[PDB]
């Protein structure tokens, strides 16, 4: 099934805790190698779109390091084309360490990456700890797109998916054009003797 | 029997997975993604494992040069004469994963310095030391043959899914010699 | 004749001192059958506990080991009796015979190796000297751990007195004239070292 | 590499110290006589301490098994009976329980105990003609072995000869084959 | 020879550990020492997944396990048995496979010193809260140390 025109990297990177793993559980194919992420650090997901009536093939790897994986974490930033930063609105310290996540994606991942903000669990209002107003401004001043989403609240982080990648191909697909009464009947020599 | 080639771009992802078995097809195309991501993920780890003895003290700068078969290619493009080269050349991996040794296949990797990954997939099972350079011989051929056919391609964006028709059909002829 | 894997007859004669234990413990990790729970105990959690448990306990549990050891001997006499049929009597000819038979058969037969030399005061008591001791080869807790060792693998040194009673019985005198006693007191005095470093003694009196 | 039957007799005939059978008769004998002795003639769960004396040393005995063997695991019924058919009693107690009673889906099935040298020579009491089992360590080694190679099986005795019966059965039937574990990290 | 030798169980978690240095026989064999707890873990990950990889691409019906693995400068020989007990060793390459040396191993010191040795434990996780690579219940038993490095002391 080697159709997909294209082949982005997308890396899903957040606090420890955060829920990234129940934030991937809806743009997936639920199925494959499950877990593997205590063993060399991703997980994988995968998804297709067409864009423009060419299918996109949309590769995610949630990493973390939680103490083993220094340099190997940041090897795996080594070609990616887009990140989906992760947050909870339940405790400051997970929004505070995405400016040193970014920091880490722009000193590292691929050049002029687009890169989103994801708020989870935003479903729990009892206990919020960071507002929507102060998440878009430090997204204004980044160049980020910013959303927020939860269990109940679904369909966005898809809509937010789908709209990163059509971001992302705006900016690597070079411009081409579709290439698609000849001679027939017996022919006689005319070469020089 | 090289049964299965598979390369991957420069930071995991596949962008060619053409086999020669006679019909297994037991993976889809999504698994191999994984398979090809995976194997990038552990070439990483590996290279993080080196044990104390050999980090502080190498002196095995002789080994790492690969001696070179005759005629392990065929029976060109940009190329020129009865092979793509006579020469011995030198291993540039190494600090990683190079094979995987199992009962019933044998994978062998090869990394240009660039980052292209080359890997290959024999049913084969030599003294464990003579294959890796006939492999290694193998992957530089195929490595050649790619930097031919599909480098010097307009429609081909870099590092994407190589979607062409002489590159899959030379290698295929090459791997059908050897055997 | 028929034969079985010395290995798990070995494993099951080992566990006995778990037995002793947990039988105990039951007239005194939850798991089911088919429909009902029943409580199944870890083995080695049991050495421990029969080593830091109370002396009233132990001595209930080293003798109902030696009941089984008893048992084992005495069985066991008759059928080598029949079988090799020594040159004793009944009662007493003298005890020298009855002990060489015992050294020379019943160890053959229960371990894989003639019990080495043994003493001989001729009026009292007799020793018995065994070097590296079969069943408990493969027997150690720790580098350090050392007295340790000794105090909490005795309880397994009752199974082959009890043999050695038994065998005593059903041979003549009975199990009130015969006092028979265990200990770690042997060197390794010039053989290679096994892996257990202690050998085996068995002081057994007769009247 | 070669049949399991083949391997069988190839490491029973060479590669495997031995014992009388008739002493190991003896000795579980006398582990039994003394468990009913000593527990009031209650014969109804003297047999779970020989199911628990079963598995603890299965669990043991298991790592010696695969030790010598060194066979991959088993993952489907079909091979697992032929493997403790055809090389497992055969390494330890030198005799091939025949397999008959297939159930329905290849579910369960039973061990005919042709001799059981565990009860070689064994007359029970009245008293016990219908409540003691006798080899009920048996099958509890053969589950405390099969947990260990990660697959869940209740096993139970049907029949047995001493009680009276037309012949020793072992139902081996399976509960649930328990998955790998991994990693976790949060 | 040999670089280092590493046990794991069914539980995920490292058993035994046993690293070399130059040649000397009586080298700095820190045993059991936490300051290689971190280079384990990652090792335990490696073999994992590359024997799901193996695994997921098997033919046949053997469900085959890996042998070796070589890196550029050393290479791993792993056995895999059916009770879930891992036996990995780094070592250069000098030699074919140590498939007969660390099957000797399993059959004839672990197998003796460990399984039959009722003093000490079997199945290392004890009562949950360990059983998933979270612990650290080390076998120190005298004869399997002392036996295993008799045993490693020519080949080094
Ligand atoms: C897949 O590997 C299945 C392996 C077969 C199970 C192992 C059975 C070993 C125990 C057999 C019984 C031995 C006699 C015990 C009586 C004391």
């Amino acid at each position: 099934g080697y159709d997909y025109d294209y082949l982005f990297k997308i890396v899903l990177i957040g606090d420890s805790g955060v829920g990234k793993s129940n934030l991937l559980s809806r743009f997936t194919t639920d199925e494959f190698n499950i877990e593997s992420k205590s063993t060399i650090g991703v997980e994988f997901a995968t998804r297709t779109i067409e864009v423009e009536n060419k299918k996109i093939k949309a590769q995610i790897w949630d990493t973390a390091g939680q103490e083993r994986y220094r340099a190997i974490t940041s090897a795996y930033y080594r070609g990616a084309v887009g990140a989906l930063i992760v947050y909870d609105i339940s405790k400051s310290s997970s929004y505070e360490n995405c400016n040193h996540w970014l920091t880490e994606l722009r000193e590292n991942a691929d050049d002029n990456v687009a890169v989103g903000l994801i708020g989870n669990k935003s479903d729990l209002a009892h206990l919020r700890a960071v507002p929507t107003d102060e998440a878009k401004n430090f997204a204004m001043e980044n160049q980020m797109l910013f959303t927020e989403t939860s269990a109940l609240n679904s369909d966005n982080v898809d809509k937010a998916f789908r709209e990163l990648i059509v971001a992302i191909f705006q900016m690597v697909s070079k411009h081409q054009v579709d290439l698609s009464g000849a001679p027939k009947g017996p022919t006689i020599s005319l070469t020089p003797a | 029997a090289i049964e299965t080639i598979l390369v991957i771009n420069k930071s995991g992802g596949l962008i060619y997975q053409r086999n020669f078995t006679n019909d297994e097809q037991k993976l889809n195309s999504n698994e191999y993604l994984i398979l090809a991501s995976t194997l990038h993920g552990v070439f990483a780890i590996a290279s993080q494992l080196t044990p104390k003895a050999l980090q502080l003290t190498q002196q095995t700068n002789i080994e790492n040069t690969i001696p070179y078969i005759p005629y392990v290619g065929m029976s060109l493009g940009s190329f020129k004469g009865d092979d793509f080269f006579k020469e011995p050349f030198t291993n540039w991996n190494k600090s990683g994963l190079r094979q995987l040794c199992t009962d019933q296949f044998t994978m062998f990797i090869y990394q240009t310095l660039t980052g292209l990954k080359f890997v290959a997939i024999s049913s084969s099972v030599s003294t464990s030391n003579l294959a890796i350079q006939i492999a290694d011989n193998f992957l530089r051929k195929v490595y050649c043959l790619y930097s031919d056919y599909v480098m010097k391609d307009p429609s081909y964006s870099m590092e994407m899914p190589i979607r062409s028709n002489l590159f899959d059909e030379k290698v295929k002829k090459m791997v059908e010699n050897l055997q | 004749l028929p034969k079985v894997s010395q290995s798990v007859y070995q494993m099951l004669l080992n566990e006995m001192v778990p037995l002793a234990m947990g039988i105990e413990r039951q007239i005194s990790r939850l798991k089911i059958e088919e429909h009902h729970t029943v409580d199944i105990i870890r083995s080695h959690n049991l050495i421990h506990e029969l080593y830091k448990a109370d002396e009233e306990e132990k001595e209930k549990v080293l003798a109902r080991l030696r009941n089984i050891g008893f048992q084992i001997g005495l069985k066991l006499s008759e059928l080598l009796i029949f079988s090799n049929n020594p040159n004793l009597k009944f009662k007493e000819m003298d005890l020298l015979l009855i002990m060489k038979f015992i050294c020379r058969d019943v160890w053959k037969q229960i371990f894989g190796k003639q019990i080495d030399n043994l003493k001989t005061n001729h009026r009292g008591t007799f020793y018995l000297l065994d070097y590296d001791y079969r069943p408990i080869q493969s027997f150690s807790l720790e580098e350090d751990a050392k007295n340790e060792e000794l105090k909490m693998i005795e309880p397994f040194l009752e199974i082959p007195v009890g043999i050695i009673r038994g065998v005593l019985s059903s041979l003549g005198y009975s199990s009130e004239e015969v006092i028979c006693l265990a200990s770690f007191i042997d060197r390794p005095t010039d053989r290679p070292k096994t892996a257990f470093p202690k050998g085996v003694s068995f002081h057994v009196q007769v009247t | 590499s070669r049949s399991l039957k083949a391997m069988g007799e190839e490491i029973w005939k060479n590669k495997t110290e031995k014992i009388n059978t008739e002493l190991f008769t003896l000795t579980y004998g006398s582990i039994v006589a003394q468990l009913c002795q000593d527990y009031e003639r209650d014969f109804n769960k003297v047999n779970d301490h020989l199911y628990s004396m079963g598995y603890n040393i299965g669990c043991r005995l298991i790592e010696d098994f695969l030790a010598r063997t060194a066979l991959p695991r088993c993952e489907n019924l079909v091979k697992t009976s032929e493997v403790l058919s055809k090389c497992a009693f055969k390494i330890f107690l030198n005799i091939t329980p025949n397999i008959t009673n297939w159930s329905h889906n290849k579910d369960t099935f039973s061990l005919i105990l042709d001799e059981n040298p565990l009860a070689d020579f064994v007359e029970l009491p009245m008293d016990a003609m219908k409540s003691l089992w006798y080899s009920n360590i048996l099958c509890g080694v053969l589950k405390g072995s099969l947990e260990m190679v990660q697959l869940d099986c209740d096993v139970w005795f049907v029949s047995d000869i001493l009680r009276g019966d037309s012949q020793t059965e072992i139902k081996v039937k399976l509960n649930r084959i328990l998955k790998d574990e991994i990693p976790i990290g949060e | 020879g040999i670089y280092s030798f590493w046990i794991f169980d069914r539980h995920c978690n490292c058993i035994f550990d046993r690293e070399w240095t130059l040649a000397s026989n009586s080298a700095s064999g820190t045993i059991n020492s936490k300051q290689n707890e971190e280079d384990a873990k990652l090792l335990y990950g490696m073999i994992f997944s590359l024997r799901s990889i193996t695994q997921k691409l098997s033919k046949g019906s053997v469900k085959n396990d890996i042998r070796s693995i070589s890196t550029g400068k050393y290479r791993v020989h792993t056995y895999c048995t059916a009770s879930g007990l891992w036996f990995v060793l780094l070592s250069d390459f000098k030699q074919q496979s140590y498939t007969q040396v660390l099957q000797y191993i399993y059959s004839h010191i672990y197998v003796k010193y460990v399984s039959n040795n009722l003093l000490s434990p079997y199945d290392f996780a004890e009562n949950e809260n360990e059983m998933r690579g979270q612990g650290t219940r080390k076998i120190t038993n005298r004869n399997f140390i002392s036996v295993l490095e008799s045993f490693l002391a020519p080949m080094v």
